[PDB]
């Protein structure tokens, strides 16, 4: 939740995540997978907390 | 080195507690296997009583 | 007697996001009874919240009631 | 020179097994000890790059 | 005793392509205590090394911080 667009609520949901998002852990942690997820699907994942 | 601060292993069972798997995300036992080789054994590792 | 190692989380989202409408919902904090690092991670720790708290809200509204007549209607 | 120009010391789980594992078995069955080391002048694949 | 042979990188870059940077870092070497064919692969060996430094700052430039905070205003 401490990363780009999933924060804002107007990047859009049907855009990349891994084009936007900054320089955090979250980015090496999907760099390593090569997954895209796009963000929305990861605003909930947030929301479990 | 990207999840170091994220998950922490815990050999807990006879077959959920493994030094090959340990000392991957855990740099303790990778210390103490790199000390103790014959302790890569699932039958003969040490875990926490 | 200890937690893992912080991860990373490189700048500040509210020196980045201005337009964030849990913005108002943030400063309900106090600097003065710790010190600043550790007040630092407290309010990442209360923005993740709400944040979770803003995609929760968002999310509970939608799954609902989105297939509507009255859309369909007109 | 009589100086080691070398990397430093990194740790693993397994104390230099792994290299001299495969450098022992699996080069020599497999390529049927079919190679040679060889030496490379640093700077001059330097000054072809 | 001796060494390994000389590659052959044919043509000349300074008499070709002029527009390219680091060009006053190039006239602080010494030229009397030895001879120009010998020279030549000492300026061989650090033109070489200004273009290994120049290329691994940009590097770090680039591989800093990857992507940036303020972009996501525009």
């Amino acid at each position: 939740a401490y990363n780009g667009p999933a924060f804002s609520h107007h990047f859009t949901r049907d855009e990349d995540i891994l084009d936007n998002l900054e320089n955090g852990t979250l980015r090496d942690l999907l760099e390593i997978s090569d997954l895209r997820p796009t963000v929305g699907m990861i605003r909930d994942l947030s929301a479990s907390f | 080195a990207v999840t170091q601060c994220l998950f922490h292993a815990i050999p807990f069972h006879m077959f959920y507690g493994d030094p090959r798997v340990a000392a991957t995300m855990h740099q303790d036992v990778a210390t103490f296997v790199m000390r103790n080789p014959q302790q890569r054994a699932v039958e003969a590792f040490n875990r926490p009583e | 007697a200890r937690r893992l190692p912080k991860p990373t989380l490189q700048g500040r989202l509210e020196a980045d996001f201005p337009d964030s409408p849990l913005l108002p919902k943030f400063q309900e904090l106090n600097q003065n009874n710790l010190p600043n690092d550790v007040f630092r991670e407290a309010q990442r720790s209360y923005l993740v919240f709400l944040t979770s708290q803003f995609c929760y809200e968002e999310y509970v509204q939608r799954t609902f009631g989105v297939p509507r007549r009255q859309r369909a209607i007109d | 020179d009589f100086r080691l120009h070398l990397g430093p010391y990194v740790d693993e789980g397994h104390a230099d097994v792994l290299e001299k594992i495969f450098y022992y078995v699996f080069l020599p069955t497999c390529t049927n000890a079919h190679m040679c080391g060889l030496g490379v002048d640093f700077q001059h694949v330097a000054q072809t790059l």
